[PDB]
């Protein structure tokens, strides 16, 4: 991750991370709004930051220091890059619209009064498509990946030295392979209470809360696709 | 240390979320309570022992049967929760929680956990459940339940005041070491 980001979202909320001279202009709705929605880019930040110690550190560190074929990294990183390209993007977005709405001479007072379009985006078309296939198809071969890491650990001890390296940092104490596996795996199930939360405070403005409405249905016809579309792969 | 998994299932608001959330920051957040946990590894000693606990939610997972299992692998210890304000949070035990975690976790030890206990004293909750002609869940109908389903043990809680969560946790690790 880049400090500018990581420094936006550091608190703990909305509410800490603006100035209070800020803060106290603004009605409680307002600020419970704002709230869920920093929740919401600062989970996608984490998220995209998984997704890049999975890419960078695990997967080329494992191509470029040991030299496992290919072909056993693909099996424990399925579609890495596939899901980096869509969460990177769906983070720009978002931080884009984050910063359009800052006010001049600051760089943390902001309101974001118009999200429900940007996830309609998101979740509809081509890109929403671009995640029913890639989600099927990680999530068909979660449990394969795990399986390969554990046979990979138990018997190479190059393997175990190079996993305690890279993970020997405290900001990875929580991003070991198969925590990171699973982090991805539960990403999608995350935006319904998200969404669900912001809409629940979005009724202010009509045309916000038919546009949160559509996202939501949109989400949970995502989530319907993807769980139908899931078989475990095996091997051994 | 030595690694071990815990994981929370149950029904949505029964208090998953609040319950990882508060013991894991070990503060009832006083300006915002976040809508969803990511993760989080716990450094407890108990009995003199000290382990790594990974500590993952199921919350969001309720509706999809496929996706929710990819939680289970490598699990060590379960906590089945239930809410204390909500009866029919535990009819849904022994119906949908236990066969599936039997299913996919036969000889993983459950804790059966009764949270929101706060809320066995409370004007409101006592009236709006007369309203269906049910009280709050007694201590003796969760202890029933917990050993009908062959539960480990029964304990209960409340997030809000804090009140039981260390106790649960540094339970669940004596659970998981065996
Ligand atoms: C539960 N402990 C479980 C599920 C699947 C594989 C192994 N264990």
């Amino acid at each position: 991750s880049m400090e500018m980001d990581e420094k936006d979202f550091a608190a703990d909320s909305w509410s800490l991370a603006v100035d209070s001279s800020f803060l106290q202009q603004h009605k409680k709705e307002v600020m419970k709004q704002q709230d869920v929605i920093y929740e919401l880019i600062q989970t996608e930040l984490h998220h995209v930051r998984t997704l890049k110690i999975m890419t960078r550190l695990f997967r080329t560190g494992m191509l470029e220091e040991l030299h496992l074929e290919p072909g056993v990294v693909q099996g424990l990183f399925p579609c890495v890059d596939e899901l980096s390209d869509i969460h990177t993007r769906f983070l720009s977005q978002l931080l884009e619209r984050r910063r359009q709405a800052l006010c001049p001479g600051s760089t943390r007072n902001f309101v974001i009064h118009r999200l429900g379009d940007l996830l309609i985006s998101q979740f509809s078309g081509p890109s929403a498509e671009q995640m029913c296939k890639t989600y099927s198809e990680f999530c068909s071969r979660h449990s394969k990946a795990l399986k390969l890491y554990k046979e990979l650990y138990a018997r190479d001890k190059r393997f175990q030295q190079f996993i305690r390296k890279v993970t020997r940092p405290a900001v990875l104490k929580r991003h070991g392979v198969q925590e990171c596996i699973l982090l991805v795996t539960q990403r999608i199930t995350k935006y319904p209470l998200l969404i669900s939360r912001i809409l629940q405070h979005s009724h202010g403005i009509e045309e916000e809360r038919q546009d949160l409405t559509t996202a939501l249905g949109l989400v949970k016809e995502l989530l319907s696709n993807v769980d139908e579309g899931i078989y475990q792969l095996e091997k051994g | 240390a030595i690694r071990k998994k815990l994981v929370i299932v149950g029904d949505g608001a029964c208090g998953k979320t609040c319950l990882l959330i508060v013991f894991s920051k070990d503060q009832f957040p006083e300006v915002y309570v976040p809508t969803v946990f990511e993760n989080y590894v716990a450094d407890i000693e108990v009995d003199g022992k000290q382990v790594e606990l990974a500590l993952w939610d199921t919350a969001g997972q309720e509706d999809y049967d496929r996706l929710r299992p990819l939680s289970y692998p490598d699990t060590d210890v379960i906590l089945m929760c239930f809410s204390i304000d909500s009866p029919d949070s535990l009819e849904n035990i022994p119906e949908k929680w236990t066969p599936e975690v039997k299913h996919f976790c036969p000889n993983v030890p459950i804790i059966l956990v009764g949270n929101k206990k706060d809320l066995r004293n409370d004007e409101h909750t006592r009236r709006e459940l007369a309203k269906m002609k049910q009280e709050p869940v007694k201590p003796e109908e969760g202890r029933d339940m917990a050993n009908r389903i062959g539960a480990f043990g029964y304990m209960e809680c409340s997030a809000k005041t804090k009140d039981g969560v260390r106790e649960v946790f540094e339970m669940a690790t004596r659970a998981a070491l065996q």
